[PDB]
């Protein structure tokens, strides 16, 4: 027997959070379509874009970062309810 | 006799064991659908025989007069594991036990001289004294030591760090740390190294095929040498088996 | 020095190799592909670099045998069929008038094993394994015996079959013992004590016979061969 | 040769490649000398040669 | 001097001055000088005008973040079963919050800054380290304890950041050269040029 | 260009041949045949490695002295 | 087969036919040349590897390998046979004794059988064993499977009489690495791995002999007794099921011997051919080749059977 590190929680309830995670997985070119039209017209857009001061872009950026929500975290709480 | 449903096809030409004038044995060769298997650094000695299903890890070594026969079921020798001198591995088509009846040997394994091995399961860093017989589904745990002349009854196991001795072997003594730690790894280093001498001396075609070739010219020369296609013969010979085999009325 | 005979030997090694591999290209632009032959590449007198088995006249070394490093056997003595004397790490002597028997191992090839020792009139018994051991003069040694490193046996001894010697174990002269670990059992009486050089003398007329069938064989080769 | 007998063809594959090659570097030439009578080239030796 | 008695290093008088020569005889430039429209983004003279200009950058970013996400919901529905609420009730207010806060946290950082400038006088960093300060506190209103201190933090860097390699950082670089001779070092015999390396033209995309 | 080239072509043939050798499980002393080959193509490889790269520098000063870069004799001098 | 006009190298392999155009036979003078100065250089070579030269030599068969004929004692398990008359006018031998042994029956390349053997039809004789009768007969019945590194020796009968010939009944297993020297064993008899038979050892029928134990000389195992131990002893009676066993190992080696000797029995051209049917074969994996669109391949011998 060896020192183990102590794993919060029940296991059952552990394995209940973790098979929240099998639900019907869409596949990705639904959302790889979408990306690449909107990306495609937005480059065209940017080039039009006024010029920005670095400190804004750099705070835009950090403002996108907070705001991106990963796939993942979307697809084990989605509720197909109101 | 002939095999006519075999991998390869039917064998056009047998010959028997009066009519050698040489030994033709080969150190691996294949048995049916079963194809042993190897890797570059594997040593196989040129008395040693390798058959059947045997899947050989990297810097295994396989010495003088060992037979490892992998006919009944499956044969694994872990990562430089050796087996030394007219040691027999050979496996059973079932356990007793009823577990799998593959060999499978670990890595680190020295099998001493003359000792058997059938239907197995050894462990990680072991050894097999020698003359010492481990029987169908006797399983030795890693780190275990089995003494020279003891025998692994059928379904019998051997527990970790412990070293085993007699007929119906029995319990000697605790492993010590240095021991398992060190010891048993090294002598399994120190055959690699004797094997990768072997390996090092050994040329790809050894010069024993001129003697052979010497006779194949003398009849070439003096017309009795004939040209068979055998790939079309086996064809004709499949065929002939199969048109009799609908014919046949019982 | 040791560093000059190993420049020699792979000199002479990557000579004789371009040379196989040049008769093999030759072989592959004439068609034939005989060295493609797996055949048994097997010799019963291997030589490990410069290390070659030292061997007499009348001894009878077995075709199927493999006496392999520096092995040095004396006259009259016999290495039997599929008998491995191994000597490659550490040197193996073999006294006149000893036998190694069918199907049996004498080696001195785990790391620390001490050089293998056997003296004259010692008959090794079939499927016997010695490692690194040193065997005294009119002894002998059971079917199945198992005699570890440094072990020594005594002159005038047997060793029954299927006894295993533990190492640093001597066995004394006159004795008999048995039993996986080895302990006396009973003195040896005057007749087995006489009987050591009868069964050596009838074991070396036994290879005189095989030697003449085995030269035999090598006629029949030759008649193929030329 | 050498490559078509790893395929058990090695006279066709040594007259195809001697053709493919020989074609390719005859036209590269013929090239050459073309530019050097249009005069894109260096012609010192075509213009003495054929005043 | 690599040596262990006297320092490494040299000095240069202050006295004594180099008068400068040119890098070489004609100077061709394909960098493009700032913009009019630049120029007017850049004004923080009145806040408000300032935090107009600038806020069009947060909107669009917070409208990619909520489409995103609400492409991740729509994707997930099924199409085959019919749904007794409305897809777009349940869409809309993802992107219309997520942009809406994320124009309310860049307002905030643009009106400080300006303010800050203002009040100031002067262009420093720390107007941009109080904008990201009170933005960052913004964010962590209701949050546990380690985010009060973590994104007041955050948000102040990145201004640090944003001037630091952005204006401080050409600004530090503009003489060195790379061709001809040293900036520093001219008495060296290297090859001078007539012009200096046109390496590509001035961008229009 | 480097006046070290061929050396080290044929310091690097030999280590093509060990190389492949160990890596085929092989010690470095099988194959003899290939370490004569490596270290002879290996070192004309790195001579003609070594042109091509003094060719392209002294195109390059060309291409520079007609642009306008003032290059001194020793200058000149310096790509051979 | 669907096609013949296969390339002559690719249906003889093991050697391609006499060289026709010029080409090739300049190839073969070359050829000649490389083979006649790789020899050269393979002596120069031996020279400085000392003593032996790393010299190699086709090994005589000794699985049919013949004993000195002895005129006092008779043959009686095996076959007598003259040796060639050079032979004769070099040794002296006038006849020999060979093995006897049936057409089913196996023996492996590596085994050395000698002299006065008698194996009969479905034994099996496998790798390393040795079979020694030279100066005392061997019998091995049918069914009778002598595993590998088995020693099976006999001795002289002796002043006393005392029988020291080798007699193996049917249906017998000896177990890998086992010595039996001059015994007799019944029919249905396992030998274990690694046992040591003795002398003057009678075993009966149905008994097991366990692995890695010695049975004393003159020792008589009864019938369905398992008998294991350095001075083997009985532990318990065979088990009814336990026969069923015996029978069954016997008949699993039987098949088994029938499939080595049909592997080991293949003459050199026919290996080498088969040796580049498993080649084309992992070639011939990937189904978008070319050549499957144009044909359908046998699957034992990848010849071209059908076209697509
Ligand atoms: C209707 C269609 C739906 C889409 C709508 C929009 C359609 C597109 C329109 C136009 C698209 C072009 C512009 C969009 C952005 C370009 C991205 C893109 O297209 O790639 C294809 C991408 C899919 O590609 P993929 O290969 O399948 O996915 C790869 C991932 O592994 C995906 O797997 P994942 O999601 O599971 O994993 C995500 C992972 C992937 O990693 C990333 O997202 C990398 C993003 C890093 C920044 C990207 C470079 C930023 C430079 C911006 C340049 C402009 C400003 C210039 C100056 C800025 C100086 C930096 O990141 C994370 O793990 C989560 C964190 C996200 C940011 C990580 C950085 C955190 C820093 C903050 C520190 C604060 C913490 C302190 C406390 C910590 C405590 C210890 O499609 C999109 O994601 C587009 C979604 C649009 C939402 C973006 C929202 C803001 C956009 C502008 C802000 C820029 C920041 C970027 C945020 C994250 C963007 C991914
Ligand atoms: C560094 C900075 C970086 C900057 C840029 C770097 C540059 C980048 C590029 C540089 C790339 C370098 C790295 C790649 C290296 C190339 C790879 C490589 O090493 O070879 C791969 C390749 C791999 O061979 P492999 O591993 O066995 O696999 C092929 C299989 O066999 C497959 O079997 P196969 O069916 O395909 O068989 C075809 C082939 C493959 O077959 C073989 O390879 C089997 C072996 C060939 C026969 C043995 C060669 C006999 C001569 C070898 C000399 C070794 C000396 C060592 C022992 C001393 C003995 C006294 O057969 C051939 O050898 C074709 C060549 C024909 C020549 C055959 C020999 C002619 C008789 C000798 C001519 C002259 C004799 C004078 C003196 C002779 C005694 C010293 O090696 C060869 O194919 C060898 C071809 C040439 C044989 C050596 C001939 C040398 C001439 C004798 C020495 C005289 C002095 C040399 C100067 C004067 C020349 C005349
Ligand atoms: C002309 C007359 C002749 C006189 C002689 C003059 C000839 C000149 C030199 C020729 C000598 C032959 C060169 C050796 C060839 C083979 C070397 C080798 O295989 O390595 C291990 C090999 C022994 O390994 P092994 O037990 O036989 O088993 C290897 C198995 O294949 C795989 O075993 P594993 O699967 O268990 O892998 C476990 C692995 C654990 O896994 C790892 O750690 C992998 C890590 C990735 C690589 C390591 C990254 C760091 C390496 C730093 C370089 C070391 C030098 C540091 C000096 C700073 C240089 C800037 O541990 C190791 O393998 C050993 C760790 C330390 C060795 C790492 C150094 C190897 C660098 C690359 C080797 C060259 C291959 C060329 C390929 C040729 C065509 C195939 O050699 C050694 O005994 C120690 C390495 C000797 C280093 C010398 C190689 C030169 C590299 C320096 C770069 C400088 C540029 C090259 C200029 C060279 C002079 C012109
Ligand atoms: C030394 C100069 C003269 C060399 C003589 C050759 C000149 C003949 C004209 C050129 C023909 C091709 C040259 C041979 C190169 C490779 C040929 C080849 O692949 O060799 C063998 C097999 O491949 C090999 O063995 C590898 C050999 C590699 C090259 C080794 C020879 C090196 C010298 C030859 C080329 C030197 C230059 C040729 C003239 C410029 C071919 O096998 P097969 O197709 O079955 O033909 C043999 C005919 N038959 C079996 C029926 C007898
Ligand atoms: C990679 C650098 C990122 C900074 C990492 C610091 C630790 C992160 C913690 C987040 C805290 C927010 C960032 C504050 C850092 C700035 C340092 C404060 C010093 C300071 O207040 O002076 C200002 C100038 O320093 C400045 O603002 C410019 C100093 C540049 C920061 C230090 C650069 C080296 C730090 C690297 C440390 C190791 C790297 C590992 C992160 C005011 O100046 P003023 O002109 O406004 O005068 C005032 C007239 N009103």
């Amino acid at each position: 027997d060896e020192p183990k590190h102590q794993i919060p929680g029940n296991a059952l309830d552990n394995w209940a959070f973790l098979r929240t995670y099998a639900k019907p997985l869409p596949d990705m070119i639904h959302y790889y379509y979408y990306v690449y039209l909107f990306g495609f017209f937005f480059v065209y857009k940017v080039a039009d874009f006024p010029e920005y001061s670095p400190r804004v872009l750099v705070m835009a950026a950090l403002i996108g970062s907070l705001f991106y929500v990963r796939r993942d975290w979307v697809h084990r709480e989605f509720k197909d309810s109101p | 006799v002939n095999f006519y449903d075999a991998p390869n096809g039917p064998a056009v030409e047998q010959v028997k064991i009066e009519d050698e004038w040489y030994n033709r044995q080969r150190t691996e060769f294949n048995i049916l659908n079963k194809q042993p298997s190897k890797a570059d650094d594997v040593f196989i000695a040129p008395n040693a025989v390798v058959c059947g299903d045997v899947d050989l890890y990297q810097k295994v070594s396989i010495f003088f007069g060992a037979v490892v026969r992998g006919d009944l079921n499956t044969i694994r020798i872990g990562e430089n594991s050796t087996i030394l001198d007219k040691a027999v591995v050979h496996a059973a088509s079932t356990s007793p036990t009823g577990l799998n009846a593959a060999t499978i040997i670990g890595s680190n394994v020295t099998v001493e001289p003359h000792a058997v091995l059938r239907s197995c399961r050894i462990g990680d860093n072991c050894i097999v004294g020698a003359r010492s017989v481990v029987c169908e589904g006797a399983i030795m745990h890693p780190e275990s030591v089995l003494a020279p002349g003891s025998v692994l009854a059928p379904g019998r196991q051997i527990p970790s760090g412990e070293l085993w001795a007699g007929s119906p072997a029995k319990f000697v003594r605790k492993l010590t740390y240095y021991e398992t730690s060190n010891v048993i790894r090294e002598s399994a280093e120190h055959y690699y190294d004797i094997a990768t001498g072997f390996r090092n001396e050994t040329f790809d075609h050894g010069s024993a095929w001129r003697d052979a070739e010497a006779y194949r010219q003398k009849l070439v020369d003096y017309k009795e040498y004939n040209w068979v296609n055998y790939r079309e013969q086996k064809y004709v010979m499949r065929l002939q088996r199969d048109a009799a085999e609908l014919e046949k009325l019982l | 020095a040791s560093f000059l005979k190993t420049i020699v030997w792979r000199c002479g090694f990557a000579i004789k190799e371009t040379g196989l591999a040049l008769e093999t290209l030759g072989c592959k632009l004439q068609g034939n592909y005989s060295f493609r032959e797996k055949c048994s590449r097997h010799t019963p007198l291997t030589q490990y670099q410069f290390k070659a088995p030292s061997v007499g006249e009348s001894t009878f070394v077995a075709p199927s045998a493999l006496v392999s490093g520096d092995v040095i056997i004396g006259e009259k003595s016999s290495v039997l069929y599929n008998a491995v004397v191994r000597g490659e790490f550490k040197s193996v002597t073999i006294g006149e008038g000893s036998t190694i028997s069918d199907n049996a191992y004498v080696g001195s090839s785990s790391e620390f094993s001490p050089e293998t020792v056997i003296g004259s009139n010692v008959s090794v018994g079939s499927g016997a394994v010695l490692k690194g051991c040193t065997v005294g003069n009119n002894v002998l040694i059971g079917n199945n015996v198992i005699i570890s490193e440094k072990a020594t046996v005594e002159d005038n001894t047997i060793l029954a079959p299927g006894s295993y010697v533990p190492e640093d174990v001597v066995v004394k002269s006159g004795e008999l013992w048995s039993g996986s670990p080895a302990q006396k059992l009973r003195n040896l009486d005057e007749k087995e004590l006489a009987l050591f050089n009868t069964l050596s003398v009838g074991a070396t007329e036994l290879a005189a016979d095989h030697a003449v069938i085995m030269k035999l064989l090598e006629l029949k080769q030759k008649e193929f061969i030329k | 040769y050498y490559l078509g007998a790893k395929g058990h063809t090695g006279k066709a594959s040594a007259y195809f490649t001697s053709f493919l090659a020989t074609k390719s570097i005859t036209l590269y030439h013929a090239y050459n000398s073309a530019d050097r009578l249009m005069g894109f080239k260096e012609n010192s030796r075509e213009v003495v040669k054929n005043v | 001097t690599f040596n262990y008695v006297i320092p490494y290093g040299g000095s240069s008088s202050y006295t004594i001055n180099n008068e400068p020569v040119k890098a070489e005889e004609v100077t061709v430039d394909f960098s493009k000088e700032p913009s009019a429209s630049s120029l007017k983004l850049a004004d923080k003279s009145d806040w408000i005008a300032y935090t107009f200009n600038n806020v069009p950058l947060m909107a669009t970013v917070g409208l990619l973040a909520g489409a995103h996400e609400a492409f991740l919901h729509y994707e997930r529905t099924p199409i085959y079963g019919k749904r007794t609420y409305n897809i777009i009730k349940k869409l809309a207010p993802i992107v219309i919050n997520k942009t809406a806060y994320a124009t309310l946290l860049g307002a905030i950082f643009c009106a400080t800054d300006a303010l800050y400038e203002n009040y100031s006088g002067k262009k420093s960093y720390t107007s941009g380290m109080v904008a990201g300060a009170a933005t960052g506190a913004v964010f962590a209103i209701g949050r546990p304890l380690p985010q009060p201190l973590v994104w007041p933090l955050v948000f102040a860097a990145a201004p640090v950041i944003a001037d630091l390699f952005g204006e401080v950082y050409p600004e530090s670089m503009k003489s060195a050269r790379g061709y001809g001779t040293p900036y520093g070092f001219e008495n060296l015999d290297d090859a001078v040029p007539t012009r200096n390396p046109i390496r590509r033209n001035p961008h229009h995309y | 260009g480097w006046e070290y080239a061929g050396t080290y072509g044929a310091l690097c043939g030999m280590v093509y041949a060990i190389g492949s050798n160990v890596i085929s499980g092989r010690a470095w002393f099988r194959r003899p045949w290939v370490h004569v080959t490596s270290v002879t193509l290996s070192y004309l490889g790195s001579k003609l490695l070594d042109e091509v790269q003094d060719t392209y520098y002294l195109e390059h000063l060309k291409r520079v002295e007609r642009k306008g870069l003032q290059v001194t004799e020793e200058h000149k001098k310096l790509f051979s | 087969s669907l096609l013949k006009n296969y390339p002559p190298s690719y249906l003889y392999p093991f050697r391609h036919p006499k060289p026709e155009g010029v080409i090739e036979k300049v190839l073969f003078n070359l050829g000649s040349l490389f083979r006649s100065a790789g020899q050269g250089m393979d002596e120069l070579g031996s020279l400085m590897l000392g003593n032996g030269g790393m010299q190699e030599s086709v090994g005589p068969n000794l699985a049919y390998a013949p004993v000195k004929y002895n005129p006092a004692a008779a043959p009686k398990a095996g076959i007598v046979a003259p040796i060639p008359a050079s032979a004769q006018r070099v040794l002296g031998v006038k006849e020999i004794v060979l093995p006897s042994k049936a057409e089913s029956t196996f023996i492996a390349p590596n085994a050395n059988v000698l002299g006065d053997v008698k194996i009969g039809a479905k034994s099996s004789i496998w790798y390393g064993a040795v079979l020694r009768g030279d100066v005392n007969s061997i019998e091995i019945g049918d069914n009778t499977n002598v595993q590998d590194n088995v020693t099976i020796h006999v001795a002289k009968h002796s002043i006393d009489g005392k029988l020291r010939n080798t007699v193996i009944g049917n249906n017998v297993t000896i177990g890998h690495c086992a010595t039996i020297h001059a015994c007799t064993i019944a029919d249905n008899v396992i030998i274990g791995m690694g046992a040591t038979v003795l002398d003057g050892v009678k075993v009966e029928s149905g008994s097991i002999v366990g692995a890695g134990s010695i049975v004393p000389p003159n020792t008589v195992i009864p019938a369905g007794q398992v008998w294991v131990g350095n001075p083997a002893k009985f532990i318990r009676n065979v088990l009814p099921e336990e026969n069923g066993f015996i029978a069954s190992s016997a008949n699993n080696y039987d098949l088994l011997g029938q499939q080595h000797k049909f592997e080991n029995s293949k003459v050199f051209e026919e290996m080498l051919v088969e040796e580049e049917i498993a080649k084309d074969r992992e070639l011939l994996e990937d189904k978008n080749l070319a050549v499957h669109q144009l044909y359908i391949f046998d699957p034992q011998t990848q010849l071209a059977a059908r076209p697509r």
